[PDB]
């Protein structure tokens, strides 16, 4: 009777930036999703492909838990068929997603009087991200036609921008912690049943 | 070269509607987010609305929420602003600006600006002006510099062109900007300073021309 | 909303001087501040972006510096094409707010204004409304105070005033204030006076006239 | 502006007891706080981050709690290697600030201090300086409060103190206070003394000597 | 996991300059924010300066700002602190600190610490210590135990070593930590307690070794 380690993901002390979203693999344990679904503490709890209403009687090959932090107005972007900063350049979900998305306000933890500038997002890229792709490069983006030559200046921007997280910001500009659970189903024993 | 052109201003009664368009040329329209800014007569700049590169993230000000709607067409390279339930404090000049990114939510600047278009909201109808004389002093000289002028009152819409002696007199002529009275009608004054000893000899005439009412008054000022 | 304050509101400087303007925010905005320049009758221009970064085509005499809730814009050498209005804007969150604006004007010596008064014409007394005009001529700087008195009664609300742009030949201002009342209210009194105060005269100077 | 206050400055405990340390902040810092431990002559080591999160190698007998303004660190089963100095640091506003520090000592029976006095030798008097030594040997607790009397007159700003660490055998302390003055100033007076007020002494103990 | 080694500390005169270096191995140096934290010889910890995983942002305290400058070189995996206009209050041990997690703009916590380099600021030159005797007593009546000693004075720099009969008499020996005088030099006292019976019979001496000045000196203690 091994319990699935969801405490290390949901109750973690420090989270990762959206461009460097953290991935954890969960296998060979028993998960009680009714505990999460009946917590009355999550602002957003939306599940695609599967029905959240007591459908824990299914066996899955693996569970990928992806953790990051965004602002409130961007939470709508974490869904299939969405466009925007996060969906295009930071975190993209496939159109045939089968999983669960949980997001809750974290203004009491991730905010910082004076500004929490350690949460970043990528603003410039040459092309859109493929689903479940991660980019951690810091190459200078070429906006015009003059090469940057590795230095920043006119039409030469650092590709990362910083969130400004303060307790006095509006709901649309307050931190939100997001955990995405992806359920893999392949020709495998599928040891993750979780009765 | 990169540039933006506005079109669609004019006069609208309160509670009416309008639609302004801004056409962009020179750059790629689908790779930038666009903003609308406005400036009231004699006032400062006020941000209105922002639209992303594909119209999936729109944000408006608290004073234009619900009434205004922003939109864009990428095939026509055009940006549209629609104003419903127009108010009397929405009279202003409007500018379309382009951001440095596709989204425009934070960390950006308005690099290219358009010429701007005027939108006026008032219930007043077209009306001609009334001119009045201002006797300089009628106090037996005692001086050497005497100021005299005309008083253009109760006209709509702006502007009126004031000239003195068919353009012969230009030195010392001051034409103050028009003011919007409580009745919805404008009023300005034009003054000129002249030697006192010429008061009895030289004749002074102010010529006021109001164009969108076909009005031309040639009143004269005498002691 | 984030409130932005500029200091000062109007500054008079001469050609070849150094000009500093300060913008202050009500909440930390990191390096998300921009500086814009606008001239009368034309669209605003972009001078500084991202706290300290010059714009292409902008002369190297402009500079910016700051981070957090305090920023500064500096012009090293003044030129005749730099007298305009300057705005500071925050790009931290929606809605975006500008500053009230700082105006730079050409500097010169102080001038005492000439005051003239105009009673309402006989063509207006036969129309139900009487207008009395007060004219200030050739003064610098712009700051002046105009007061309307009817039998030593201070009034406010029934008067509007206008000023012209700075002249090119001599850089002096002209002001006009109009007092408008009804025909019935105009003949309830005898004397009228316009009293002006400016930092170019010894004491307040008033011009008054009696009806008829 | 964000000064942090620790309490108490020093505590004493025995092996097997529990200790609680409090840290307070001037303004709310949410859960941006860290607890560090340092032993003499070595680099500081982290114990707690966030508010009560344990480090991967720290023994499980260290606990942390609190939020907003108050925070508390708890040592449950005290061992022989847990006598050090502990600091609380905030990590929410710049500049970052550290706590004052709390020292945990070994608790034992109260011991009185043996007081000795040492006049300045003839050899040093040739040089031109004199140093009178007051020696407090084998006492507990740490609070000594030694004072210097010259002709029954209080002396201030003339003496310096030096203390030892807890003895590894009997967990006792030692103190030495030196009164340093000139050779000319030494011949001015005739009587010197040092007085000690300690918990283990019913009355203050005075040790005195005369020149020659 | 990672290894941080600091270097450059030493002895400089007031008003001089120093450059302290911190070399890091075992991680991506450009993804973490570095900090300099100093500890006074007998006081608590104090955060001094911080850099931000690049060089764009630099943070300084309200007591080193204007005199200190922090920088980094990611190609060489090194961090530099340039200290100018040094005073006596800057004598401290300096540590190069870093957090476990990936922090790019702000330091936050300090999980990894270096060995530290001592930076001394003084205008004094190398000078040998002077040793003087502290006679045991003149009355063997209180408890039959007397205390004798030796006093080391006016030496620079640290340290001095006292052995009390070449490591043959270590029973009641109490060497006190050295203190910094008001002139720039140091002082020390070594006291021992022996039974009063062996006062005029036994023989003990104090030998003091100071390596920087290369001085080994013997002194007798006698009542
Ligand atoms: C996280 O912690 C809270 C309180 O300690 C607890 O109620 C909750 O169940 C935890 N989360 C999970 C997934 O167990």
């Amino acid at each position: 009777t091994n319990l699935c380690p969801f405490g290390e993901v949901f109750n973690a002390t420090r989270f990762a930036s959206v461009y460097a979203w953290n991935r954890k693999r969960i296998s060979n344990c028993v998960a009680d999703y009714s505990v999460l679904y009946n917590s009355a503490s999550f602002s957003t709890f939306k599940c695609y492909g599967v029905s959240p209403t007591k459908l824990n009687d299914l066996c899955f090959t693996n569970v990928y838990a992806d953790s990051f932090v965004i602002r409130g107005d961007e939470v709508r972007q974490i869904a299939p068929g969405q466009t925007g900063k996060i969906a295009d350049y930071n975190y993209k979900l496939p159109d045939d997603f089968t999983g669960c998305v949980i997001a809750w306000n974290s203004n009491n933890l991730d905010s910082k009087v004076g500004g929490n500038y350690n949460y970043l997002y990528r603003l410039f890229r040459k092309s859109n991200l493929k689903p479940f792709e991660r980019d951690i490069s810091t190459e200078i983006y070429q906006a015009g036609s003059t090469p940057c030559n590795g230095v920043e200046g006119f039409n030469c921007y650092f590709p990362l921008q910083s969130y400004g997280f303060q307790p006095t910001n509006g709901v649309g500009y307050q931190p939100y912690r997001v955990v995405v659970l992806s359920f893999e189903l392949l020709h495998a024993p599928a040891t993750v049943c979780g009765p | 070269q990169v540039q933006l052109v506005e079109s669609g201003g004019g006069l609208v009664q309160p509670g009416g509607s309008l639609r302004l368009s801004c056409a962009a040329s020179g750059f790629t329209f689908s790779s930038y987010g666009m903003h609308w800014v406005r400036q009231a007569p004699g006032k400062g700049l006020e941000w209105v609305a922002v639209i992303s590169y594909d119209g999936s993230d729109k944000y408006y000000a608290d004073s234009v929420k619900g009434r205004f709607t922003i939109s864009r067409d990428n095939s026509k390279n055009t940006l549209y602003l629609q104003m419903n339930s127009l108010r009397a404090e929405d009279t202003a000049v409007y500018y379309c600006a382009r951001d440095r990114d596709r989204f425009g939510d934070q960390g950006g600047w308005f690099d290219p600006w358009g010429q701007g278009t005027l939108v006026t909201v008032s219930s007043a109808s077209t009306k001609g002006p009334s001119v009045f004389p201002l006797a300089p002093s009628s106090k037996s000289t005692s001086g050497g510099t005497a100021a005299l002028g005309c008083l253009v009152k109760d006209y709509f819409p702006e502007p009126v062109t004031v000239s003195w002696n068919s353009g012969a007199l230009t030195s010392g002529v001051h034409t103050f900007p028009a003011v919007l009275q409580s009745s919805g009608l404008y009023s300005l004054s034009s003054v000129v300073t002249v030697p006192s000893s010429s008061l009895g000899t030289q004749t002074y005439i102010c010529n006021v021309n109001h164009k969108p009412s076909n009005t031309k008054v040639d009143k004269r000022v005498e002691p | 909303d984030i409130q932005m304050t500029q200091s000062p509101s109007s500054l008079s400087a001469s050609v070849g001087d150094r000009v500093t303007i300060t913008c202050r925010a009500s909440q930390s905005i990191s390096s998300y501040l921009n500086w814009y320049q606008q001239k009368p009758g034309k669209a605003p221009k972009l001078l500084i972006y991202a706290a300290s970064s010059l714009q292409s085509g902008v002369p190297s005499r402009f500079s910016g510096s700051g981070s957090g809730t305090d920023f500064t814009l500096t012009i090293s050498s003044l030129q005749p094409e730099d007298f305009a209005t300057y705005y500071c804007q925050q790009s931290y969150s929606t809605p975006f707010t500008f500053g009230p604006g700082t105006k730079v004007d050409i500097k010169r010596t102080v001038a005492a204004p000439s005051v003239f008064i105009f009673p309402p014409s006989d063509e207006q007394l036969k129309s139900g409304t009487a207008s009395v005009v007060c004219l200030l001529n050739n003064f610098y700087p712009r700051e002046a105070k105009v007061q309307w008195k009817v039998d030593n009664a201070l009034q406010s609300g029934n008067s509007q005033e206008s000023v012209t742009e700075q002249d090119s030949k001599d850089s002096t201002y002209s002001l006009s204030s109009t007092l408008t009342l009804s025909k019935a209210d105009y003949e309830k009194h005898k004397v009228y006076a316009c009293e002006v105060t400016h930092q170019g005269l010894s004491s307040p100077v008033t011009k008054s006239f009696n009806r008829g």
